């Protein structure tokens, strides 16, 4: 069968730049019909793929002009110009010239925008979850960048480690920043023998963390 | 159209159902070409690795196409979408002992602008759906990959809006489990 291969798994851009994604495939994909079967498609997160270019080098309908594909028989490129926050998402190349179908392994386009500092708000428990003896407090740490942040818990001022869980999304197609989820889960009788809750963020964007804390007997 | 979800107990079987292209996308990974199946003359076409996981039998009567697998191991659970270049929605596949179990779905109010969340715990298997005011909040809104926790899975989402049109302005976080066929639109009131 035919390898389809793309050496950049991932590949930066400041917003409003061109960038091109290339990909390979063991065999040629120009057909005798003189059509080139290669396909590229665009996936986001929790979304089913979307096709943007086909046979090589046709743009699909309702996709922007700003998307095109060239490349010989073996050797394909993708260029994006001016790019937007809205194309960040994987993008893979597909052949479709042999059975069975083969796809590339997928280039991360990643936007290189100015760094932010996080918006921080945390949460206490429902009066719901309270009723059912549980008492999940959480904090989200939204529209930063860089990736990478860290989040401290305490608890009566002591640092609290283990119940908490953290998530963060993948990043934002309307303003390019991440956000982290975090949240500290305790047991209703826990939660009630303790009065102050704290979430502390640290990110690249400053030395100094960005605290936001309540107490239960505010 | 396809179901969002199917949790199939490991060794037993699943019929999924829908030029039908099916393929397979373990969630975060990329996607394999499993095999095209033909409605018109029931002609099937197999990728060698799955030539003896799946089977591609189509109906007329339904007018739709159908993908069984058997005997399900973990590295079965996946997203399968079945494409036309129509693409389906896609199930997922969890191929788990564990049962089902609906979310619990918590309002996450406070305490030039305001956040308030959802927190959508203790539910199995994955996934859930999550919109604010049915589909109409769409732009400050951020949702967090789940995290499995004790055979569990927990989600949030927030959504940040101009302060002076909450509470004034409605806000209410809709949440839908399709393994559990259940729903909840829970409406987020000030503390």
């Amino acid at each position: 069968e035919i390898v389809m291969t793309q050496a950049a798994p991932s590949v930066p851009v400041t917003p409003g730049e061109s960038v091109s994604i290339s990909c390979r495939s063991s065999k040629s994909l120009l057909h005798s019909n003189g059509n080139t079967y290669l396909n590229w498609f665009l996936q986001r997160p929790g979304q089913s793929p979307q096709l943007l270019i086909y046979r090589m080098s046709n743009l699909a309908s309702g996709v922007p002009d700003r998307f095109s594909g060239s490349g010989s028989e073996t050797a394909f490129t993708l260029r994006t110009s001016r790019v937007e926050a809205e194309d960040v998402g994987v993008y893979y190349c597909m052949q479709h010239l042999e059975y069975p179908f083969t796809f590339g392994s997928g280039t991360k386009l990643e936007l290189k925008r100015a760094d932010a500092a996080p918006t921080v708000s945390i949460f206490p428990p429902s009066s719901e979850q309270l009723t059912s003896g549980g008492a999940s407090v959480v904090c989200f740490l939204n529209n930063f960048y860089p990736k990478d942040i860290n989040v401290k818990w305490k608890i009566d001022g002591s640092e609290r480690q283990n119940g908490v869980l953290n998530s963060w999304t993948d990043q934002d197609s309307k303003d390019s920043t991440y956000s982290m989820s975090s949240t500290l889960t305790l047991t209703k009788d826990e939660y009630e023998r303790h009065n102050s809750y704290t979430c502390e963020a640290t990110h690249k964007t400053s030395t100094s963390p960005i605290v936001k804390s309540f107490n239960r007997n505010e | 159209q396809q179901p969002g979800a199917e949790l199939v107990k490991p060794g037993a079987s699943v019929k999924l159902s829908c030029w039908i292209n099916w393929v397979k996308q373990r969630p975060g990974q990329g996607l394999e070409w499993i095999g095209n199946v033909y409605p018109g003359s029931s002609s099937t076409n197999y990728n060698e690795k799955f030539k003896n996981k799946a089977t591609l039998t189509v109906d007329t009567s339904s007018s739709t196409a159908y993908m069984q697998l058997s005997s399900l191991t973990s590295d079965d659970s996946a997203f399968y979408y079945c494409v036309r270049p129509y693409w389906g929605q896609g199930t997922l596949v969890t191929v788990s002992a564990a049962k089902t179990t609906a979310p619990s779905v918590y309002p996450l109010a406070p305490v030039s602008s305001v956040t308030l969340g959802c927190l959508v715990k203790g539910y199995f298997p994955e996934p859930v759906t999550l919109t604010w005011n049915s589909g109409s909040l769409s732009s400050g809104v951020h949702t967090f990959p789940a995290v499995l926790q004790s055979d569990l899975y927990t989600l949030s989402s927030s959504v940040t809006v101009t302060s002076s049109t909450w509470p004034s302005q409605s806000i209410t976080c809709n949440v839908a489990h399709p393994a559990s066929s259940t729903k909840v639109d829970k409406k987020i009131e000030p503390r």
